């Protein structure tokens, strides 16, 4: 950045 | 038992349980290991007396600055995790397969936070991370715990996106289309290239990182066009915004977005509308717009998502940690  | 990833029949049987389970999650599919190919996959399951799978946990193991790995089952395991005596059993199989290599097994299922479930998990020896650790930073949770999920089963007769919404929101959604925004969708390399242009533009405009295009290529190779779909909004041949959604289990999940700079003619609302229409057209129970920081007008993720989800955000239990090497856990994990 996040995630996925 | 542990899944032998080299036995295609065993692999397919595990995939069948995962794709048909009400608790299925795309991040517990084995395809997710293909996307996160820099992690090591270890997958376990339990069976019933007839030898059918009843519960499964897909883990990925990542490095740390210690001699131990971090074992993470993202949004798993796949079962009713409130059945804690079955979960303990499943976790014991997982711990056996990790064979002392990991310092923790963490899982973050999509099940509602409650004090009684928190307390039950702690009484079973797990360390939980939720209300005790709220914030943003090296110590917050990997997945957001507050998420904006539209429950489409509240609207059993809805035919189109606009049927789910009050007139003031029907006007918000109609606007980009009235202004000539058009959405196409698919899962080819051409939609991926559109997405990736909008994704790297947005990331440059916010001064943030983005994943390399190979990650999404891996995703497109692991998931077909009935699971993974990229929606591309344009107006009179000009690219405006895009989003990627994954349909799996009982939900379609809006997972990635991008947008060009300047005037986008409310194209992101058109992309949502079309994602929503795919959830209606496939009779999918939930449409998930993903995380927020706080249920507050000050939170811009919340502001946008709340157009589409008028109900309370869902608040999940958070991180459940089976601590395996306590010394390393304490070094790496603080509130
Ligand atoms: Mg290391
Ligand atoms: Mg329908
Ligand atoms: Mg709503």
């Amino acid at each position: 950045x996040k995630x996925x | 038992p542990v899944l032998n990833l080299n036995d295609p029949q065993a692999v397919e049987r595990y995939e069948e349980f995962m794709r048909q389970s009400p608790y299925g999650q795309v991040t517990q599919d084995l395809g997710w290991a293909k996307v996160k190919n820099n992690w090591e996959p270890v997958d376990v399951y339990l069976e019933d007396d007839q030898g059918a799978i009843i519960a499964a946990m897909s883990m990925l193991l990542g490095d740390t600055p210690t001699d131990k790995k971090f074992a993470y089952a993202s949004k798993g395991p796949v079962m009713d995790v409130t059945d804690v005596d079955l979960l303990d059993r499943l976790v014991d199989e997982a711990v056996k397969a990790l064979d002392g290599r990991a310092y923790v097994l963490r899982f973050d299922p999509e099940v509602a936070y409650s004090d009684e479930f928190n307390t039950t998990l702690q009484d079973h020896g797990y360390v939980t991370r939720n209300r005790n650790v709220a914030d943003a930073g090296m110590h917050a949770t990997i997945q957001p715990r507050l998420n904006m999920v539209l429950d489409l089963t509240k609207f059993p007769d809805a035919k189109t996106t606009l049927d789910l919404y009050p007139s003031k929101t029907k006007s918000k959604i109609k606007r980009p289309f009235r202004d000539g925004v058009e959405v196409h969708s698919g899962n080819s390399a051409t939609e991926l290239d559109e997405f990736f242009k909008t994704y790297t533009t947005m990331a440059e405009r916010h001064g943030i990182t983005h994943r390399p295009i190979e990650y999404f290529q891996r995703m497109q190779a692991a998931f077909d066009a009935d699971t993974m779909r990229i929606f591309v909004a344009e107006r009179e041949g000009k690219l405006l915004s895009t989003g990627i959604a994954l349909k799996y289990g009982r939900k379609i999940w809006y997972m990635y977005a991008g947008s060009m700079d300047g005037n986008t003619y409310y194209a992101p609302y058109a992309v949502q509308s079309e994602m929503i229409q795919w959830a209606l057209d496939t009779n999918t129970d939930l449409y998930d717009l993903g995380g927020i920081e706080s249920e507050s007008t000050d939170d811009s993720l919340y502001v946008f998502k709340h157009v589409f989800v008028k109900d309370a955000p869902r608040e999940y239990i958070g991180e459940i940690d089976k601590v395996l090497d306590p010394e390393v856990y304490a070094e790496l994990v603080k509130d």
